[PDB]
């Protein structure tokens, strides 16, 4: 129904631990753990990172973790590296049978 | 979640993890006959702290009445008060008391009015092993396990509960549709119906089939639609009680009168408000239904064949 | 996962009708849904709708006034239509699978997207 | 649904949630012998209403006939009129009446003509615990639960039904291929065949 | 053919027989071939969408012998043919015998 | 049969919350022991006395510290529970009928 609201630009030094932390509503993020994350390299197919708030598929860096609190989800990065250089888009399944997307956020190695 | 064996998907924690679950109950069959109401026992809240502390637990005896639920594999307890959650047990006992007959008390009482004769059969096996949700009442002692790390850092709920199952209902194991002869009772009362009364308690979970029942809002629909049909449930019970009564006479001597007064003073007054008129019983009237020609009835023929 | 494919009206003019088609390869539709997602420049990702084998369709409430969909199991492909294309309709369209399933009669699982396509650029 | 355990299902269709399901029936055997046709009992539509209201129930007695179906574990009831859905029960009883012998009446009639011999043997157990689909005619009282929020905002269907199962058919538990001697009838008719007739009613689901 | 063999006028084909069987359905499956006889249209309500076409209604079970136990064995015991059911009381006409044995408890 | 029983922290709640309930387990056992005892007498001859001394020295001494004061037993005291009339109790009635 409504786009999810995010910190559009984030940065840290090599090896730091930074969290993309991202906000929604009760109908999408609050009462439901249907949160997912995407990683967009320049002009490439979006890459699923985390689904069901804290589940990781195969082939993804174990450095990626998921968490939730209230209306706000999070995607934590441990040991900031080269491969982290990409956009991050969150997603959610609302109770009204619709899908939602975030503003996008971009990481930057200082 | 299911603890019997690891499952593909596990509960994601949260605020409300309640699920739609059903189970078949423990199988039971009992028949008690006596001239006084039966007695039952259940675990209820005891004599009376912080909010959420464990209730005191006590054993209570109360007269069994028509409509009182029998124990069903979750124990004989007063769910209404011992489970403030209101969702620990199936829908038909979550606000009721599951009473179990107090065989010890009824048998051991001095006069044996409450139990001339009794039969019972029970059986159940665990069908599934589940887990409970909610804040932990008492934490597991730290000396019974070694702390984990990561996912295992937090212990999972340790409040296990099984779902019963009655197994097979078979015709060879039936208790009913057979004549019970009360020629000799266990207690001192050898079948005398003091006060012109009887009390036949029956439980039979081997004929507990519910009938799915559906109706159509409109017949104009040529294709099936879920919204067009209403569903219902119903259950039907059928009973038929036959008795054989033998007349007896009592000589009213001084000693007999004193003994009968000591045992129960109501008999002597009768022979010249109702204490039990606070309970719900299936009143059965046989005042106009006595016939002396036994062979005209099936139980009478069986009685004559064997005396 | 599966393999997706993309081809459609890459170049358009205002007030035209856009037509898309995607062909699943290495797999079948199964009981999963299939949806379309676009990334207009200066925007995020906008969800369009979804369609499974049986014809059931869910649409974005704002864009459902112009979006229509259909599926065909013969060639393993599902198509899209969106009339009255404007400048804001330019975006790198994508095709994604929705492995969402129901679990326990109350709550869903695997609500993410996956099998993302490389993408196709449509400009109006 | 399958309410026995939390299962995994496809995305809900919303309308027409019907599946191809089969089950083995409850096992039964009986052999009534008398000089009058037997009597059976089944629940039917009773004495007399907005559309969709629950039909009244009544216990009806009718003569059992060749080809009348027997109780299958779904209850002895007149499915044709009590279930307008026509998909509540398997295909061979969805438009039939499942009747059960009325032993009480057939033993309590005065002359005992209808029945001077009978054996019975039946067993079953629940194999699966399913759930019905359709609008609820009687909402659960609010006193029996605490309102949910989010996923559990709307209660799931509470019309459960089990699928029977006859368990094992074995040779030692057989009633047939075995002589019965009618030397002492239960009732008053001690085997006399008035009118030069008999009526042998037999049911056997262990050779199905 | 127990009925026919027992009903024989002379009783030559069967002096003495034992039998023990047991079975229960393990699984409930479906058949694939095209339906020979369409389900009558009056036994159900026509569906729509995915349920437009009926699934195959030719069900079949897979049996199971359940448990084989030593207490239920028939063999390794002497059978005394003191009196035959029929009229032939064990006489082996023509100097022949026929012993038919089936035993699925040692398979 | 462990019986799950729970208590709510706050009763002024309209929607179900897992954090609003505390869960407990309890188990209750019920027993009733009945005995029929018969009196016996022993003649204290020299042979009987020596045999009993060999069997267990404490018998004769008690017939004038607790050795088992190292274990945890459910102590049951029946010093005041003996009654001669058997027919008044169910086990006594069964015993009488069995003779």
């Amino acid at each position: 129904q409504s786009a999810l609201t995010q910190p559009a630009s984030v940065s840290g030094s090599p090896g730091q631990s930074i969290t993309i932390s991202c906000t929604g509503t009760s109908n999408d993020v609050g009462d439901y753990d249907y949160v997912s994350w995407y990683q967009l390299h320049p002009g490439k197919a979006p890459k699923l990172l985390i689904f069901d708030v804290s589940r990781r598929p195969s082939g993804v860096s174990d450095r990626f973790s998921g968490s939730k609190s209230g209306d706000t989800a999070s995607l934590t990065i441990s040991g900031l590296q080269a491969e982290d250089e990409a956009d991050y888009y969150c997603s959610s399944y609302t109770g009204s049978s619709t899908y939602v997307f975030g503003t996008g956020t971009k990481v930057s190695v200082l | 979640d299911d603890t019997e064996n690891a499952s593909a998907y596990a509960a994601n924690a949260g605020v409300d993890n309640r699920e739609c679950i059903s189970m078949d109950y423990k199988q039971t069959q009992l028949c008690l006959i006596g001239c006084k109401p039966p007695i039952g026992e259940h675990w209820g809240k005891g004599s009376p702290v912080q909010p959420g502390d464990c209730p005191p637990l006590e054993l209570i005896n109360t007269v069994i009445q028509d409509g009182d639920m029998v124990d069903t594999g979750f124990g004989a307890m007063d769910f209404t008060t011992l489970q403030a959650n209101k969702s620990e047990v199936p829908l038909d006992i979550c606000t009721s008391i599951c009473k179990y007959p107090d065989y010890i008390k009824m048998v051991s009482e001095p006069y044996g009015d409450s139990l001339f004769f009794y039969l019972r059969r029970e059986q159940m096996f665990v069908r599934h092993l589940f887990n409970r949700a909610g804040t932990v009442g008492e934490n597991v002692p730290d000396d019974l396990y070694i702390k984990g790390s990561g996912s295992t850092a937090n212990l999972a709920s340790s409040n296990y509960f099984p779902t019963p199952s009655g197994s097979m209902v078979t015709s060879d194991a039936q208790i009913f549709n057979k004549p019970y002869w009360l020629q000799r009772a266990q207690g001192h009362n050898n079948g005398i119906c003091w006060g012109n009364q009887l009390f036949v308690t029956v439980v039979d979970t081997t004929r507990s089939t519910n009938m799915s029942l559906c109706a159509a809002i409109s017949t104009s629909e040529t294709t099936y639609k879920n919204t067009n049909f209403k569903e219902y449930l119903r259950h039907g019970e059928e009973y038929d009680l036959q008795f054989i009564f033998q007349l007896c006479k009592i000589t009213l001597t001084a000693d007999v009168m004193t003994y009968i007064h000591s045992m129960n003073s109501t008999i002597l007054e009768d022979w010249n408000e109702d204490p039990l008129k606070k309970y719900t019983f299936w009143e059965v009237n046989l005042k106009e239904k006595f016939s002396a020609d036994l062979d005209q009835f099936p139980l009478g023929r069986k009685f004559l064949l064997q005396l | 996962q599966v393999q997706l494919q993309q081809w459609g009206a890459g170049l358009l003019k205002p007030s035209e009708t856009l037509s898309l088609t995607c062909a699943v390869n290495g797999g079948s539709f199964s009981i999963y849904y299939w949806s379309w997602i676009r990334q207009p420049p200066g925007k995020g990702l906008d969800w369009i709708g979804e369609i499974n084998q049986s014809g059931s369709t869910n649409y974005n409430p704002s864009l459902k006034s112009r979006v229509t969909m259909s599926v065909d199991t013969s060639k393993s492909q599902f198509s899209l239509r969106m009339t009255s294309v404007t400048a804001a309709d330019t975006a790198i369209y994508y095709c994604a699978r929705a492995p969402r399933i129901r679990w326990g009669s109350y709550r869903l699982k695997q609500t993410n997207f996956d099998s993302w396509g490389q993408g196709t650029l449509v400009t109006v």
